[PDB]
């Protein structure tokens, strides 16, 4: 059975750098789309950032976009997250999710899953001063 | 383009059918993409309900099984008991330059 | 020379999922461009490998499975998932690389009325493996019970028919599928590219 893990979670000051990241296991994990999804507490959780089951293609949200960096390594069987121009309204859990492996559509474009079976169990990211 | 429009909340006697409703635009569902739903119980871990758009994976037993239209998807609880209080979120893909969209938050509530 | 994969997608008859059935299809050349270029697919997932590159990346061997289902969990039909179908009459490996192919047929299958000629298994004892087309016919049991062989309290048919019928809605119409499952070996290929 597939196990996923965040770690390196904390309160942080806003402006500064900060790397999360998610251990996988029970599923081939080198093959699989990642994401990483937001949840601001009492707030609906929204996704965050998606990446290929190679780590080619990526894609953020237009609300995190450019201010963040996903990154993951199949050998070591992980995904990580880079953190750059934090803000106040950022502070939330985070999760990292897998689901069904982003199928390439006709025509050969890529396209991300559509949606994610199981979840890490969640890591907290409090941007404060 | 839009969010996932939600209903905030709503009611149904335990064991009985209702429903939960989600509305979308043409870029968001008509478009031909399909939902799915999810609920989280609070402050835990989000669970996968529905992904097919009537389709069960294991572990969620029956008495839910989700539909299409035009632009509107639901959800039937059909028969709903304390286990199932939680809240629920509607995900479907995006065509407006964007990825995938996640519903407002619908609580389901049990009489008391 | 040409891969008989036009046969399967139109062949006259197919088969239901439980007795989904498995074309052992080799030595040909295959025509994949046919394949994505179809304006009758709705659905074309492919996972492990670009439609495109097919055309001209070639494997050792490969398998047309095929069967029938209700059109809207085409996608249960993928990766790694669980489910109805995944659990107890296909399911695909985690570590699966193929493509999976359908196509609504209600001009074919659906009949005015009624029509119950599709079946898939409805539970089993445990679940099911990658590949096993497991043509299981006994009456299942879930409990401590003598099945005695007979319906009852616990011991029931596995097996559940379909209800195709015209004035059903899209979600439900019968959605013919073809997975493409593909497999590399310590040994020569049998499948290759044009021009």
């Amino acid at each position: 059975q597939v196990q996923l893990v965040e770690s390196g979670g904390g309160v942080v000051q806003p402006g500064r750098s900060l790397r999360l990241s998610c251990a996988a296991s029970g599923f081939t994990f080198s093959r699989y789309a990642m994401q990483w999804v937001r949840q601001a507490p009492g707030k609906g959780l929204e996704w965050v950032a998606v990446i290929s089951y190679d780590g080619n293609n990526r894609y953020y949200a237009d609300s995190v976009k450019g201010r963040f960096t996903i990154s993951r390594d199949n050998s070591k069987n992980t995904l990580y997250l880079q953190m750059n121009s934090l803000r106040a309204e950022d502070t939330a859990v985070y999760y990292c999710a897998r689901g069904p492996p982003g199928y390439y559509d006709s025509s050969g474009y890529y396209q991300t899953p559509e949606y994610f079976q199981h979840w890490g169990q969640g890591t907290l990211v409090t941007v404060s001063s | 383009q839009s969010v996932l429009t939600q209903p905030p909340s709503v009611s149904g006697a335990p064991g009985q059918r209702v429903t939960i409703s989600c509305t979308g635009s043409s870029s968001n569902i008509g478009v031909g993409y399909d939902v799915h739903w999810y609920q989280q119980f609070p402050g835990t871990v989000p669970k996968l309900l529905i992904y097919g758009n009537s389709n069960r994976p294991s572990g969620v037993p029956d008495r839910f099984s989700g539909s299409k239209s035009g632009t509107s998807a639901s959800l039937a609880i059909t028969g709903l008991q304390a286990e199932d209080e939680a809240d629920y979120y509607c995900q479907s893909y995006d065509s407006s330059l964007s990825g995938v969209v996640f519903g407002g938050g619908t609580k389901l509530t049990v009489l008391g | 020379n040409l891969c008989p994969f036009g046969e399967v997608f139109n062949a006259t008859r197919f088969a239901s999922v439980y007795a989904w059935n498995r074309k052992r299809i080799s030595n040909c050349v295959a025509d994949y461009s046919v394949l994505y270029n179809s304006a009758s697919f709705s659905t074309f997932k492919c996972y492990g490998v670009s439609p495109t590159k097919l055309n001209d990346l070639c494997f050792t061997n490969v398998y047309a499975d095929s069967f029938v289902i209700r059109g809207d969990e085409v996608r249960q039909i993928a990766p790694g998932q669980t489910g109805k179908i995944a659990d107890y009459n296909y399911k695909l490996p985690d570590d699966f690389t193929g493509c999976v192919i359908a196509w609504n047929s209600n001009n074919l299958d659906s009949k005015v009325g009624g029509n119950y000629n599709y079946l898939y298994r409805l539970f089993r004892k445990s679940n099911l493996k990658p590949f096993e087309r497991d043509i299981s016919t006994e009456i299942y049991q879930a409990g401590s019970t003598p099945c005695n062989g007979v319906e009852g309290f616990n011991c029931y048919f596995p097996l559940q028919s379909y209800g195709f019928q015209p004035t059903n809605g899209v979600g439900y119409q019968p959605y013919r599928v073809v997975v493409l499952s593909f497999e590399l070996l310590h040994a020569p290929a049998t499948v290759c590219g044009p021009k």
